DNA sequence: GCTTGACAAGGCCCGTCCGTTATGGTATAATGGAGGCTGTCACGGATGCA
DNA sequence: TGCATCCGTGAGTCGGAGGTAATAACCATAACGGACGGGCCTTGTCAAGC
RNA sequence: CCGA
């Protein structure tokens, strides 16, 4: 449940149950501001560690 | 397959925690004794700071 | 180029013929897809207007137009004025995409069938109620005027309407059925007065009533900050996704080699086609009726296979590859494309014991070598002037010189490798070494980094990664070499 | 054996043939070949030989400036065929012993759509390897990992030199007790010359049944008149093996015997793989996966994970663009590499634009943007 | 009761309506027929008046409109009705082509067109009943719908049709000759040529999923094995370096010539251009530049000072 | 350093010509569908019912 | 309002080999379109001349 | 189906 309801539609929607979080991500239209390990290696970029 | 799924979800779960700054300046602390289950110790004080 | 953050909202009608429509010099647009034909079975050019048109789409062959006539390169970034395809490079079917315009709304399937079911909060009605008016199988009160015994958003069956329809009340009550009715209730909510109810409601209610409301409110306080409206979850215009990323190829023996999501298009397109030639012809409505159900599972199918009904099978009962099929799972787009890829420059023996050779140093057999480290030797072949270029230099290596030795062993000096044996449970999974030319076809590994590597001698093989760039050979070399990696990370 | 079939199929541009002449060939890549361009029995091939020259009509010729200036210059006409012969793969030497064509015409017939089929079948002798997999009959597998001389080999009191040596340490910690049972029965059955034959379960015979019957056969094989070295009183099962190199006898009395070992599939030839760069997927633009067709390895999640445990964010970010599905990166990498300078940044992977695509095509208005100077607009991945 | 069998629905629906009888189907056919005519005169008026007929009427000639409309109405309830109470037919007769690629909802759907046109060309005065010539129509429906969809690369009718004449002659001729079949005699009593039948027989083939597995498990797929066609990255660098080295060796000699030859194949403009035009990038005319490069080309294929581009040679 | 004239070669381009392809039709009477599950386990919401 | 029933969601990582699907009308008639053949022009070599 |  915490790793499902962190800041980030991308880490959680490639973790696990990717309908629901873009369903609920799509209707609070939120975004994805790039902080982590996981959406900079899917975007293809330097990790910021 | 449990065993990987578990480390799977921990990954998850912590794969944002890096080290970013030097100090935060807390005053907050925790109690470390050693761990004991009856009479006989399983961590001694000394390996556990 | 660059970005900051990637943003997901609703996709508007207006949106997705944006992103399908483009202009032609003449005043054309073309981005609409009407025919459910791919190609032509005679020769093998896609059709002039379907899944796969060159108008739509772009050329299948690099500064080629359909109809021939502009074979050359030299006419760039015109549009043949016989045929109407832009004389492009054809890798613009990567990108370009078109949409279908339909006959009737539907629904999408994300938001009717999900969990917590977004269109039954908003509407504020029962699932099964909203699931039972979209797939035409009971009426909704639309205008509940001059009645005691109707009300708002009541549900009725075929006999309960027909039987309404003795008074002819004595007034004008309206009914309606299928997503037409869903997209008139949702055009109709006025968001900011149903949002001051909920505020002036939450305050004077029960317990278990007052979490709905806290739902209802929050679903519908994303609706006025979004500026988005309501009714875009029902849908108007389908888009369609480039014809290579749906790709058709042709097997040796002549048989074709298609993808799932031609056929999903294609049900689509033959239902919404047979949609608008039963209500040109003022055909019954029972037979209208079942066409409109027919189109809502067949863009339900296409989005999400198997999620409400019956799943769509294929050949042998398997299941059609959906639109989230392909992104959802294990064998996703996330976990087997974007977390963990097939990489370049790697190869993998089986592993024998190392003794009488150091530590932080692997035996890499030979013929492994020559082609993990090919463009550094045609690089130093060329240096030297052996050779003058790459033909010449993969000739030699391929022939098989005395020379080339000499060149890879004076290459691979000082040149990291990074080893590799799965499964990686740890940090000291991928540890770096410093290769020597061994003779034979096992890679030799080093007896103390066995028990890091949980490694025996009786069958386990290892991956073998060389890193190209000075970055990468300098990573290797300060923070992953075996020799700094004594104490165990736990 | 391994057995190689090619088909000359029906293309549409015309019919392929199999033939001598094959264009970029030299002289003597077809002395093997016969008059119709297929090897002959008995002949050896190696990695990379012609085994049936074919060719097919190209039809498109399209050429740039470069080939059409290398062609104005020099000559060079470009032939209406390409080359489409079947070669032996990396490795895979041997003898050709059968060469069997079947032909329509000459009363076969065939899958539709191939005028000619050829099967070739390459036979090899094959040695035993360091890094081939050796077992016997008590689950004690291991790999060859030195083959050492006969001088270098350590020998019995009457100068016999060892075959194998096993490690002790594998016994007991397996516990797979009956391979010395077996090895020293084999022995006392080598030094007699009888060949044995024991049923399982033979406790049923008495007490320490097994091991009576091996000490008692390895006494029977002790007493004869010249082989009185082969049992020990003091240390049964062990006797004294001196060493090769410096002709030392071991201090430790050592178990030797006749043990039955296997040899099994997994040989090292079959197993060792390497690519540079080879093809690549439909939709993903990533390298291919098996050693048929030149595949590369799998970077998969967990070695992700290994890598960000390190520092090592430049070995990840090569290896996850310039490696894989990122074209344009992958040519430049190659370039760099090639004319000894250093390879630029890297863009946008494929796969990630395949999925921009797609969450589109489901009907998701998702974008990337870009702030700039109290600015915000919409980025084009595609470019 | 609720369910998710959309089939079960429609049989239930279709059910809700009763069958006709026999003067029933006369008076509609009759109503029908006059529908049709009023059809007629509409469209001659809508080709006449152009394209306004709404408001225009020749079975008059404003309680008259009203009863044109009551006709109008009663005529096209008529014609729903025979349609409507028909439906029993279709399904009877699309329950027996389920596999030959359509789903059952689609041919039940389609053979629903035909039984509306067997409806609007059903002839009362011949005294045969409405459902053999229904039953006609309603099979022609089917059919055309299976030879226009359910396959992704479609094969035309005359192909289909084709194809069974195929089968029938093979058939035949194989009961005539027990043994050795023959594609030489098939292509005899076919009258075709013998590979225009393998190309009737290669596009007879059906296509197959890249979805579907290999094994008797779900680790392999075919689109793993299938190579994307491009150019490799090896041949982009063995192209660029022989642009370098060509344009290098180009300009070690006169600057006019050089220029010449570099707009005479597109080394600059991408656009290989004619001997004339060079002539209008200069003002002298085109058979001093056939020379120009001709002694160009004499220049470049000299043996000393020029095998450095004598390695590309495959 | 170009220039004019002869000798052909070959893309555009507009006619027929025949093979392909789209479309319409056939009149005894026919009037609700085959076709598999039936041996996994555990947790979390969401109904639904007394 | 508490407990029973239901449904959707997950269930380790690499490598090799083999390998898929699998049955079902027929006939006239006009519209269509690729192929093939002359016309004119544009283009690419030989050849003599200042 | 097998190997780690
Ligand atoms: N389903 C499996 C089986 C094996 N392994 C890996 O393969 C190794 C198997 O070791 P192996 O040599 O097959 O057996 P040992 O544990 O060494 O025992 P023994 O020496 O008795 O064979 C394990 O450590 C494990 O990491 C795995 O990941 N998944
Ligand atoms: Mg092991
Ligand atoms: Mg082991
Ligand atoms: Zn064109």
């Amino acid at each position: 449940k915490a790793s499902l309801n962190t800041d980030s539609f991308i880490s959680a929607a490639s973790f696990q149950e990717t309908t629901r979080v873009l369903t609920e991500a799509a209707i609070e239209g939120k975004s994805d501001w790039l902080r982590g390990l996981k959406e900079n290696v899917i975007i293809g970029r330097l990790i910021p560690a | 397959a449990d065993s990987g799924y578990l480390t799977r979800r921990l990954v998850d779960v912590s794969q944002d925690v890096i080290v970013r700054e030097q100090d935060c300046g807390t005053e907050r602390s925790l109690r470390v004794t050693a761990m004991t289950d009856g009479d006989q110790v399983k961590i001694s004080l000394a390996d556990r700071l | 180029p660059r970005f900051d953050y990637v943003k997901i909202a609703i996709a508007s009608p207006e949106r997705i013929r944006q992103w399908g429509e483009r202009t032609l010099p003449n005043g054309t647009v073309v981005g609409e897809v009407t025919k459910p034909e791919t190609i032509n079975y005679r020769t093998l050019k896609p059709e002039m207007d379907g899944l796969f048109c060159e108008k739509i789409f772009g050329p299948s062959k690099d500064w080629e137009c359909w109809c021939g006539k502009y074979k050359r390169v030299r006419h760039r970034g015109i549009v043949c004025e016989r045929c109407g395809v832009e004389v492009t490079e054809s890798r613009v079917r990567r990108h370009r995409m078109g949409y279908i315009k339909l006959a009737a709304p539907v629904t999408h399937v994300w938001y009717l069938k999900g969990i917590p079911s977004y269109l039954s909060i908003l509407l504020d009605m029962a699932l099964r109620d909203v699931e039972q008016i979209v797939y035409f199988n009971a009426y909704v009160v639309l205008n509940p005027g001059n009645a005691s015994n109707l009300q708002y958003k009541q549900l009725l069956t075929e006999d309960q309407w027909v039987e309404i329809e003795d008074q002819i009340e004595l007034e004008g009550i309206e009914v309606g059925i299928g997503a037409e009715a869903v997209q008139r209730l949702l055009a109709e909510l006025q968001l900011e007065e149903v949002a001051e109810k909920l505020r002036e409601e939450i305050l004077a209610s029960k317990g278990q009533k007052r979490a709905k409301l806290i739902k209802r409110l929050r679903v519908i306080d994303n609706f006025i900050a979004t500026h988005s409206q309501a009714e875009w979850m029902t849908l108007d215009v389908i888009p369609v996704i480039p014809p290579d990323l749906r790709p058709m190829v042709q097997l040796d023996g002549g048989r074709f080699a298609t993808s799932d999501l031609n056929d999903l298009y294609r049900r689509v397109i033959n239902r919404n086609n047979r949609l608008a030639r039963l209500q040109e012809i003022l055909a019954p409505e029972i037979i209208v009726r079942n066409e409109k159900r027919m189109l809502q599972e067949a863009v339900d199918a296409l989005i999400d296979n198997g999620r409400r009904g019956r799943t769509v099978v294929g050949a042998n009962n398997r299941a059609l590859k959906s639109l989230s099929d392909i992104i959802e799972g294990k064998q996703g787009r996330f976990r087997q494309n974007l977390l963990g890829k097939r990489v370049d420059y790697s190869g993998r023996s089986v592993i024998v014991v190392g003794p009488n050779l150091k530590i932080y140093q692997c035996g890499l057999p030979r013929e492994m070598a020559i082609e993990l480290f090919q463009p550094f030797v045609i690089h130093r072949l060329i240096k030297l002037g052996i050779v003058n270029n790459i033909k010449a230099a993969k000739k030699l290596i391929l022939k098989g010189d005395p020379q080339i030795w000499s060149v890879l062993e004076e290459v691979i000096t000082g040149h990291p490798v990074m080893l590799n044996r799965a499964p990686t449970l740890h940090r000291l999974g991928i540890q770096a070494f410093e290769p020597i030319l061994v003779e034979g076809r096992a890679i030799q590994l080093h007896p103390l980094v066995c028990p890091a590597f949980n490694a025996d001698f009786d069958g386990d093989q290892m991956a073998v990664h060389v890193p190209l760039s000075l970055e990468a050979q300098c990573e290797a070399r300060l923070l992953m070499l075996a020799c700094h990696n004594v104490l165990s990370p736990a | 054996i391994e057995k190689f079939e090619i088909e000359a199929r029906q293309t549409k541009l015309g019919p392929e043939e199999i033939t001598r002449e094959i264009p970029n060939v030299g002289e003597d890549a077809l002395r093997n070949l016969d008059e119709h361009g297929i090897i002959r029995i008995g002949a050896w091939v190696e990695s990379g030989d012609i085994l049936v020259g074919k060719v097919t009509p190209k039809g498109e010729a399209d050429q740039p400036p470069e080939e059409k200036l290398l062609r104005a210059i020099f000559g060079e006409k470009a032939r209406d065929v390409r080359d489409n012969s079947l070669r032996v793969p990396n490795g895979e030497k041997g003898r050709v012993v059968d060469v069997r064509v079947f032909t329509r015409e000459k009363g076969d017939e065939l899958p539709p759509g191939a005028n000619m089929v050829v099967r070739i079948y390459v036979a090899q002798k094959r040695k035993i390897q360091v890094g081939d997999k050796m077992a016997g009959r008590h689950g004690n597998k291991g790999i060859i990992s030195r083959i050492l001389p006969i001088e270098d080999m350590p020998y019995l009191p009457d100068g016999r030199p060892i075959d194998i040596a096993l490690n002790p340490l594998g016994v007991p910690s397996r516990m797979n007790v009956g391979q010395v049972f077996e090895c020293l029965l084999g022995w006392a059955g080598e030094n007699l010359g009888v060949r044995f034959k024991i049923t399982p379960f033979d406790e049923m015979y008495g007490e320490e049944a097994s091991r009576d019957t091996v000490h008692g056969l390895l006494e029977e094989a002790s007493q004869r008149p010249n082989k009185d070295w082969v049992f020990n009183e003091n240390h049964p099962g062990k006797i004294q093996v001196f060493d090769g190199r410096t002709g030392e006898p071991f201090d430790r009395p050592i178990t030797v015997g006749q043990a039955y070992m296997l040899k099994l599939v997994h040989l090292v030839d079959d197993k060792i793989h390497a690519r540079s760069t080879g093809p690549y997927s439909l939709v993903t633009q990533q390298p291919l996966g098996g050693k048929a067709q030149q595949g590369g390895q799998r970077f998969g999640e967990m070695e992700v994970w290994a890598l960000e445990a390190y520092g090592a964010a430049y070995i990840l970010q090569e290896l996850l663009t310039v490696k894989s599905d990122d074209m344009q990166g992958r040519n430049e990498a190659l370039n760099a590499i090639v004319k000894g300078k250093s390879i630029p940044r890297p863009g946008t992977p494929e796969s990630f634009k395949v999925l921009m695509r797609e969450l589109q095509s489901l009907g998701l208005d998702i974008a990337a943007h870009k702030v700039q100077l109290s600015e915000d607009g919409e980025s084009a991945d595609a470019e | 009761p609720y369910t998710e069998d959309s089939i079960r629905i429609y049989l239930q629906e279709i059910g809700r309506i009763r069958l006709l009888r026999a003067e029933e189907e006369i008076e509609l056919a009759r109503q029908i027929a006059d529908l049709l005519e009023l059809e007629l005169i509409r469209d001659n008026l809508t080709l006449q008046l152009e394209r306004q007929p709404s408001e225009l009427e020749w079975g008059k000639q404003n309680k008259n409109f009203a009863a044109f409309r009551r006709r109008l109405f009663l005529d096209r309830r008529a014609k729903d009705k025979m349609v409507q109470s028909n439906l029993r037919l279709v399904v009877s007769i699309a329950k027996k082509y389920m596999n030959r690629g359509l789903s059952f909802q689609d041919l039940i759907q389609e053979g629903s067109l035909g039984l509306i046109r067997a409806a609007e060309k059903f002839d009362h005065e011949k005294g045969y009943k409405f459902s053999t010539y229904a039953t006609w129509w309603i099979r022609q429906a089917i059919t055309r719908a299976i030879a226009d969809q359910s396959r992704t690369i479609r094969l035309p009718v005359h192909l289909y049709e084709t194809i069974s004449r195929i089968k029938k002659t093979t058939k035949l001729l194989s009961q005539e000759m027990r043994r050795k079949p023959t594609e030489e005699e098939i292509a005899e009593k076919m009258e075709m040529t013998i590979e225009k039948l393998r190309f009737i027989a290669k596009s007879a083939q059906l296509p197959i999923s890249l979805e579907t597995p290999i094994g008797k498990e779900e680790d392999s797929r075919l689109g793993d094995f299938i190579e994307a066609d491009g150019e490799t990255p090896e041949d982009e660098v063995s192209k660029n370096l022989l642009r370098e080295d060509l344009e290098n060796v180009l300009d070690t000699l006169s600057p006019r010539e050089r220029d010449v030859l570099r707009l005479r194949y597109g080394l600059d403009d991408g656009r290989m251009k004619t001997l004339e035009e060079i002539g209008q990038i200069f003002n002298v005319t085109r058979e001093r530049i056939r020379q120009i490069e001709a002694k160009a080309l004499r220049k470049l294929r000299h043996p000393n000072r020029n095998s450095i581009l004598k390695e590309y040679i495959r």
